[PDB]
């Protein structure tokens, strides 16, 4: 009834279809329900596979926009630079924003807390959110019974998924587009180790010769 | 099916059991009638089969335990690393290793204590260390009191992480009995994960961080101006100047070229004759090689993706006709049991930690270690003396085994069941060869005390007299001093410089190494610690093997594991348990370690240890007179014991002269402990009896009623203050006499 | 914390705090007040 | 009773009711789970507030006054070292005479409630407080304010000053260790943040790998 | 390098290795070895799409042996010869 990669007769017991991305890739077992603990279970496994994957999207097309926008020339060639060069990893490369970044680090840490403390709350007591003040609009934060997709006034905004079918299709495609960018995060990193430049230049030196530009020629680090 | 399982909550996180003490058992939960409950209390803390029968709980104890072990020594480590840091002449031993003696300990003003604080150089006061730490982080890389910092606060880090670790697994997600016995996963991922991996990341550090450090330091490089690592690694340009390798770039390892690797990965042997410390090209490659062997052999035992080794059907396939059914039942009881788990360890570990001890010296691992003779003797009296405490304890949870773990009904006809059934032979045998090795050893020496003291020279056994050569470890050293010429032909020098060969280091003024000859001394020494490891044996083999019953009570299991006797009948039972077959092993693996130390030190401060001058004279610590005085008891006692401890006795006076107060107090505490061992339990409860008279005279004698120690507890005060007391007395003795002298 | 006083008023705890105080007290004093053999009256 | 709290997902403990002023459920390690010493720790943090208080009015109002030159105050650090008409010693054992007895009347309120209300000399002074920590009067509460009759009011004129006494505090902690670290005066560091907030912070002096 | 003894030699071994045990020729997870090394069916409980019941842990087993005795086999050649 559906495809299925690297299933087991231990893993399809548990995996049905009911989540989206569900295709009984389950090779560890670690989604089964028997010992379920504190972050090893069924409630928190897909949750946070989404969690990754949503920041895996905003990273792999975050980590080489500006090089893509400053190879067509519309943003400043001089912040038009590879990822890793961004302050991210000073030692490799540096830039002087309005902050030095550990003032940043600690404005990011004081945001992302009031949201991050904020989404926990709703995933282990649904509903909590929408009930204290919060600059009067708590109510727009109340979410809804499934911990991963709010869908609240502010992050469902232009209201899709009005009926269940186009809801559960989009559903499945977020999955998979969180997947694949989680994939190319992972290559952003290996290929900034063993390359040294930017995801966009591995991509045009790999479609200018393809043959002698590639992981086996360019192992060689430099 | 190998999976995770754990239960949610088990316990609830709450100080109401703080309160109550003996929470634990049933018996100490009531409250202290008497005074033996508070020891009790100490007692059966830890003791968690005796809390329940539930193994369950009993593991998710164990684990708990061993995170707040963890934590204990993180703590420990990040400690050593704050004192390097701060209260430490680390940098200045770093510019001048030489002439400047480790120390990491400060003393505060207050007593005239401030005397310990003695002149180590380099413009520094303070405890002369010998741990080794200095040439630990000199082998690392370590350049600097920052690097120092920063290890010791993720030292605090971690030492967090594994006290929430441990609160995590006990109170909130606490494994099942499943997830414990799945022993295949736990040695596949301990061997490939735990050894393999952490052998691979130590391979890298070292390729990255030690080798182009060290080497720059090796040149005369102050290590103010050295690169740091990551200027190693980010410029790589930098570090291909010291090893041209580098500019291959990983093309060689996945060509399978690896023979280019040739310049950081070698096979060389020997010593570094810079430093005096193994060469780190040969120690990089040790540790791939390792980390490669480790990771395969991590991929034996069946989890579950087929492909592998079910230890259950190994055990019941390997029998044979002299035995019955083999090893037959031994997974169940190594699957069910943690005391035989326990045993097996701790018994590896000590045999381990003493190979350790035996391996440091002959081939120092790092630089300026051989040269630090105080450095090297007390590690290797550390690791001596913490490997006979393992064994002897192995031998203690084997019987503990035996006595309470032990089930016949499961094990019949097995490997078990049929020592147990022929025990007598066993023991029998042993006392025999203790005996005759007793003879010939120490009889042996009598005989060279008796035949000095007539004036008959001739008639000893020495190398001027009746000589008793050891040929077989000489030929073993012959063998290995060969080995590079036929036998490893890809290798420069020898396993170690101790074999042969005429090749001496001398860093400094000093001397690291040099070939150790044996004669008649070696041949007496060696055959006294077989005769000494044979009788220890006998003792404890005697104790598991006769812990469930003997021909004297033959209900031995029921009176328990830690019993003090039956009575005084059938002429007298004292310390029949397996407890105190323990007890009285400690005794006799205090005295393999001592003589084994007291060997080590002679012969290296006699034969090994010295200074070299500028025409190539070797002089010695005490002159080359163990081949001549060792081979008397007289000659142990004069040249020895009474000439090697003139410095711990007239440190008084000098930052040496804790030592002396510890030698004297050690000297203090052994002798306490004689009346703990002596004395019998009768007599004090009457003493303490006319005591509570005289307080009740007063109205001042309390509730909580007085009483002497139990047998067994008196037995165990005795043998801790005994082995405290010999213990502390050769570790002041040794430390005061090898910072004199070196 | 019924409980956690109870625990910190059992003998070693209630010991440990009572001769660590002792023990600052006296080091303090021969800070101030060191190598005296005769009490000064 | 669904009041707000310092989380606002978790339950706040039992022993915190909402009763008390300044309740807000925030007890993570369970200090205030004995009643008795509940109290005991209310009157405790009612001192703390008032006593850092005046310690930020003392320390902030005149180190701006001085830097807009109204004042000539030493930065509140060196105010110790500077000359007096006594030794500092023995003003520190005046200052413990003289407050030992206020300190030990509070105390015996404390320990019991409703007595030392009277003044000792002329016993027909008395202080017309009935809540302890609060002492009222005429010495205390020389305009009135605190007996208003309506309880939830009074508990709304309370919970401001628990807000601003613990604002106080931490304002105080900060400027020790502000002094301690900067080596600078507290309205210094606040031009200096305020001169570039992006930069002049903690990590302006702290000197980490990359900037 | 495609050409080379090295690379010929590794593709060798672990094409063997992977040939043995697609067709039954060497232990796999479905087909586990006796005392006797006789090979005995068992159900690893993985499903795989080759008909013969070759799994993906199957492969990674028998490339990473594959490329073990090559490496082997390789080193040895350069050390001999
Ligand atoms: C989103 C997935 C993704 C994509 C599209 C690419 C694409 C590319 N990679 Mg990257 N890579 C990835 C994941 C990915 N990689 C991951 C997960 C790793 C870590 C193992 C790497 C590590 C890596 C290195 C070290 C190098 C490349 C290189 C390359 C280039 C091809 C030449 C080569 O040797 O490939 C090698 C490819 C791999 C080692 C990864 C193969 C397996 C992953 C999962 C990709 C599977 C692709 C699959 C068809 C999905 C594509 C999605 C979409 C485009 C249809 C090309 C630009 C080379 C380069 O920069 O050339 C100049 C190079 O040196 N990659
Ligand atoms: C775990 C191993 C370990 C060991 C054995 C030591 C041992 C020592 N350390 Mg080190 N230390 C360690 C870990 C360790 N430390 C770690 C992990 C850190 C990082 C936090 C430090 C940081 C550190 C500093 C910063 C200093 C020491 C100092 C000392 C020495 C004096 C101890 C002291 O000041 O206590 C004094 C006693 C107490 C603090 C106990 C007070 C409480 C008692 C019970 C009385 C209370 C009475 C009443 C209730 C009030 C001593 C040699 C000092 C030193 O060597 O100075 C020259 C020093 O200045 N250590
Ligand atoms: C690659 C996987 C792996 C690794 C590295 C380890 C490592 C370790 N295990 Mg083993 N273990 C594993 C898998 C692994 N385990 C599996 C799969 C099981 C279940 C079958 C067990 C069951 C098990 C038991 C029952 C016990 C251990 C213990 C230990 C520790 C022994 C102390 C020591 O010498 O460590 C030297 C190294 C260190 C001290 C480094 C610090 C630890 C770091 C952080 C590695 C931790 C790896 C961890 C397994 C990863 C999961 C945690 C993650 C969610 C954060 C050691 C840290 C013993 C122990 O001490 O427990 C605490 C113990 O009693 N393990
Ligand atoms: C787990 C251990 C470990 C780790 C994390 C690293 C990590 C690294 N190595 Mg090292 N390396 C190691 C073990 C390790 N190495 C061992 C054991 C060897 C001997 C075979 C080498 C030999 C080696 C060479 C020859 C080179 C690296 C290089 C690199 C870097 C790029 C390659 C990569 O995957 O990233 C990276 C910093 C490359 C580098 O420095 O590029 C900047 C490089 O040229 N490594
Ligand atoms: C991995 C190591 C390891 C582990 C986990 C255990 C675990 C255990 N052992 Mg085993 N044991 C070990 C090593 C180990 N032991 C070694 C090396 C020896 C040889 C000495 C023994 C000998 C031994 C015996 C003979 C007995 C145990 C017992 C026990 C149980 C503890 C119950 C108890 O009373 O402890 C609570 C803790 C203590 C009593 C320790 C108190 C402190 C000791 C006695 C002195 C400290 C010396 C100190 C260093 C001196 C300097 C400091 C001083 C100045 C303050 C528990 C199952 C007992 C048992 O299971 O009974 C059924 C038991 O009878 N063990
Ligand atoms: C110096 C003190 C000393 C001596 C000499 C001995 C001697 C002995 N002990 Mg004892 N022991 C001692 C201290 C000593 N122990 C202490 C302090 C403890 C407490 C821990 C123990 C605990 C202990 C246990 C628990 C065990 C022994 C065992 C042994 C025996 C070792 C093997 C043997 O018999 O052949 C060697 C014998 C000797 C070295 C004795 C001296 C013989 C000399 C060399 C020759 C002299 C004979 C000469 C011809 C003179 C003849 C006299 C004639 C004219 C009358 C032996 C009887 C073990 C045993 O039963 O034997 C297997 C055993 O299990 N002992
Ligand atoms: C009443 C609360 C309060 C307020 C309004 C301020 C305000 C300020 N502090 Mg102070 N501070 C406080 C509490 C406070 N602090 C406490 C409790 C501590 C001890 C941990 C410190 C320790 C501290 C240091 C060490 C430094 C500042 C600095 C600063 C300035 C901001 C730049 C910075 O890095 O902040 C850092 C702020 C903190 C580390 C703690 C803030 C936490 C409070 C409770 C948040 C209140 C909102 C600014 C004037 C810096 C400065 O002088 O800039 C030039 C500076 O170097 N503060
Ligand atoms: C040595 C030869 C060999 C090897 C190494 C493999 C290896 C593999 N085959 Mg098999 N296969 C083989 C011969 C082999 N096959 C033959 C002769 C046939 C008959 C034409 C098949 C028919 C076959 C099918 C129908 C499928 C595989 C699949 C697979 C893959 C499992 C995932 C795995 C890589 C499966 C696959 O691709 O899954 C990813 C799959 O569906 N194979
Ligand atoms: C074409 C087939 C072939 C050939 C010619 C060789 C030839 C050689 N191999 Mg290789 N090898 C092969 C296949 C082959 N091997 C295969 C299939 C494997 C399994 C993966 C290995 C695994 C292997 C390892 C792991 C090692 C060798 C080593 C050696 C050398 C042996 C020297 C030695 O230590 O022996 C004399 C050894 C003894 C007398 C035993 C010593 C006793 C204990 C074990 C120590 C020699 C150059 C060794 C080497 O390179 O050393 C330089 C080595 O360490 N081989
Ligand atoms: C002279 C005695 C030489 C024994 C040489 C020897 O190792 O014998 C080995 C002998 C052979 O038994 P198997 O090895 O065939 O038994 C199969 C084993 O795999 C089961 O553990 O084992 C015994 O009979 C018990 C120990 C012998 C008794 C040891 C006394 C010494």
């Amino acid at each position: 009834k559906r495809s299925l990669i690297f299933a087991s007769k231990q893993s399809l017991s548990y995996l049905d279809g009911t989540l989206p991305g569900d295709y009984g890739f389950d090779p560890l077992g670690l989604m089964d329900p028997e010992g379920a603990g504190g972050f090893i279970d069924p409630q928190w496994l897909p949750y946070a596979e989404i969690i990754n994957g949503r920041f895996a999207m905003l990273g792999a097309a975050g980590a080489i926009a500006p090089e893509v926008l400053g190879r067509i020339g519309l943003i400043p060639q001089e912040t038009a630079i590879p990822w890793f060069q961004s302050g991210v990893i000073p030692p490799v490369g540096n830039y002087s924003y309005w902050a030095d970044p550990y003032t940043l680090f600690v404005l990011e840490m004081a945001l992302m807390g009031f949201a991050e403390h904020r989404r926990a709350q709703d995933y282990y007591k649904p509903g909590s959110m929408g009930k204290q003040y919060f600059l009067g609009l708590e109510k727009f934060l109340g979410g809804s019974g499934n911990p991963a997709y709010p869908g609240g006034p502010i992050f469902n905004f232009l209201g899709f998924g009005k009926n269940e079918k186009e809801l559960q299709e989009l559903k499945v495609k977020e999955v998979k587009n969180g997947r694949l960018a989680m994939m190319a995060v992972l290559g952003y990193f290996t290929q900034a180790i063993f390359t040294g430049v930017g995801p966009f230049q591995n991509l045009l030196d790999h479609l200018a010769d393809p043959v002698h530009n590639n992981v086996l020629t360019n192992l060689k680090i430099h | 099916e190998v999976k995770i399982m754990v239960e949610k909550d088990p316990v609830k996180t709450s100080f109401e059991k703080w309160a109550k003490p003996g929470h634990f058992s049933r018996t100490l939960a009531k409250g202290p009638n008497t005074t033996t409950w508070i020891w009790n209390l100490h007692a059966d803390a830890h003791d968690f089969d005796s809390h329940t029968n539930d193994l369950e709980e009993i593991s998710r104890k164990v684990f708990s335990a061993h995170f707040g072990q963890l934590a204990v020594i993180f703590i420990w480590l990040s400690g050593m690393y704050f004192h390097g840091a701060r209260f430490s002449n680390y940098e200045a031993w770093l510019s001048d290793p030489t002439h400047i003696k480790p120390s990491a300990q400060v003393v505060w003003p207050i007593v005239g204590q401030k005397i310990l604080n003695g002149d180590v150089g380099g413009g520094f006061q303070g405890i002369q260390i010998t741990s080794g730490f200095f040439q630990l982080w000199r082998a690392s890389g370590i350049t600097s009191e920052l690097q120092l910092y920063t290890t010791a606060i993720g030292g605090l880090i971690f030492a967090a992480l594994m006290l929430f670790a441990g609160w995590f697994h006990y109170h909130k997600a606490a494994p099942k009995l499943a997830w414990f016995q799945n022993v295949e996963s736990m040695l596949n991922h301990h061997l490939a994960g735990l050894l393999g991996l952490g052998s691979l990341a130590w391979a890298g550090h070292q390729v990255h961080v030690s080798l182009p450090i060290n080497r720059l330091l090796d040149a005369g490089v102050d290590p103010k101006e050295i690169p740091l690592p990551h200027e190693f690694i980010l410029n790589r340009d930098l570090l291909a100047q010291l090893y041209p390798s580098f500019s291959k770039g990983l093309t060689p390892f996945f060509t399978l070229n690896w023979s280019e690797y040739s310049d950081f990965l070698t096979f060389r042997g020997g010593l570094n004759p810079v430093t005096g410390g193994l060469w780190l090209t040969d120690t990089a490659h040790h540790h791939l090689a390792i980390a490669v062997l480790f990771l395969v052999a991590g991929h034996m035992y069946r989890t579950n993706f087929g492909i592998g080794h079910s230890m259950k059907e190994i055990l019941e396939a390997h029998k044979g006709p002299f035995t019955g059914e083999g090893h037959k039942g031994l997974y169940e009881i190594l699957t069910t049991s943690w005391h035989a788990q326990l045993a097996i360890n701790l018994a590896m570990l000590g045999s381990l930690t003493i190979i350790v001890a035996h391996h440091m010296y002959a081939m120092p691992p790092y630089p300026y270690l051989a040269t630090d003779y105080a450095t090297q003797l007390s590690l290797f009296t550390h690791h001596m003396w913490i490997g006979g405490f393992l064994v002897v304890g192995a031998a203690a949870h084997a019987a503990i085994f035996m006595v309470r773990d032990y089930d016949p009904t499961t094990q019949y006809n097995n490997l078990l069941d049929r020592v147990l059934r022929h025990r007598d032979a066993i023991i029998s045998h042993l006392n025999w060869v203790c005996i005759f090795l007793g003879f010939h050893s120490f009889g042996l020496y009598i005989h060279n005390d008796t035949m000095s003291a007539l004036g008959r020279p001739q008639d000893m056994f020495s190398d001027t007299a009746i000589q008793l050569q050891p040929v077989f470890a000489q030929w073993i050293q012959n063998t290995h001093a060969l080995a590079p010429s036929l036998t490893a032909p890809n290798a420069t020098a020898s396993t170690s410089l101790t074999w042969g060969g005429g090749d001496l280091v001398a860093v400094g003024g000093k001397v690291a190494l040099l070939p150790i000859p044996l004669g008649t001394a070696d041949f007496l020494v060696h055959h006294i610690h077989a005769f000494t490891i044979h009788v220890t044996v006998l003792i404890l083999l005697k104790g598991v093997l006769f812990a469930r019953s003997s021909r004297l009570i033959p209900d031995k299991a029921n009176l328990g594991f830690r019993f003090p006797c039956d009575g005084p009948g059938r002429g007298g039972t004292c310390q029949v348990s397996a407890w105190d077959h323990v007890f009285l092993g400690l005794f006799w693996m205090y005295n393999a370690i001592s003589v084994v130390i007291f060997h080590f030190s002679w012969k290296m401060q006699s034969d090994v240890w010295g200074s070299i001058s500028d025409q190539g004279v070797v002089t010695h610590i005490t002159g080359g007179n163990f081949a001549q005085s060792s081979i008397t008891i007289n000659g142990w006692l004069r040249d020895f014991l009474w000439a090697q401890a003139s410095q711990v006795i007239q440190s008084y006076g000098s930052s040496l002269s804790a030592y002396g107060l510890l030698f004297l107090g050690a000297h203090f505490v052994w002798a306490f402990s004689l009346m703990f061992l002596f004395s019998g339990r009768g007599y004090w409860q009457e003493l303490i009896e006319s005591i509570v008279w005289a307080h009740n005279k007063l109205k001042v004698a309390p509730a909580i009623q007085p009483r002497a120690l139990s047998i067994v507890q008196g037995r165990a005060v005795g043998v801790a203050h005994y082995l405290l007391g010999g213990i502390a007395t050769t570790w002041a003795f040794f430390l005061a006499r090898i910072i004199s002298v070196g | 914390m019924q409980d956690v006083k109870t625990y910190l008023s059992t003998a070693p705890v209630l010991a440990t705090l009572w001769f660590g105080f002792l023990a600052g007290l006296l080091i303090e004093i021969n800070r101030f007040f060191p190598d005296a053999l005769v009490l000064p009256l | 009773n669904d009041r707000p709290l310092w989380f606002p997902g978790s339950q706040p403990p039992e022993w915190l009711d909402g009763s008390l002023p300044g309740d807000f459920g925030f007890d993570p390690l369970g200090l205030g789970s004995d009643p008795e010493l509940l109290k005991w720790f209310v009157q405790a943090e009612l001192v703390h507030c008032r006593w850092a208080m005046l310690g930020a009015a003392g320390i902030f109002i005149p180190e701006a006054l001085t830097k807009a030159g109204i004042l000539n105050t030493p930065s509140w650090t060196v105010a110790g070292d500077q000359q007096y008409f006594t030794d500092a010693t023995t003003l520190f054992v005046i200052e413990i005479i003289l407050f030992a007895w206020a300190e030990g009347r509070r105390w015996a309120d404390i320990i019991n409630p409703g007595c030392v209300n009277v003044d000792p000399v002329f016993p027909n002074n008395k202080l017309t407080g009935t809540d302890v920590g609060y002492p009222g009067g005429l010495w205390f509460d020389p305009l009135g304010w605190g007996q208003t009759g309506d309880a939830a009011k009074l508990k709304d004129l309370r919970t401001r000053e628990i807000k601003n006494g613990r604002l106080a505090m931490l304002a105080v902690l900060g400027a020790v260790v502000q002094a301690n670290y900067t080596h600078t005066g507290p309205i210094d560091n606040l031009l200096a943040h305020l001169a570039d907030p992006g930069h002049n912070t903690i990590f302006a002096l702290s000197n980490l790998v990359g900037k | 390098y495609i050409g080379s003894s090295t690379n010929l030699i590794m593709v060798a071994s672990t094409t063997l290795m992977l040939f043995a045990g697609r067709f039954g020729l060497a232990p796999s997870a479905n087909r586990k070895s006796t005392a006797g090394l006789k090979l005995v069916d068992r159900d690893s409980g993985l499903q795989t799409g080759d008909p013969a019941g070759f799994t993906a842990t199957d492969t990674l087993a028998c490339g990473a042996l594959g490329h073990v005795i090559g490496v082997g086999i390789v080193l040895g050649l350069k050390a001999t010869a």
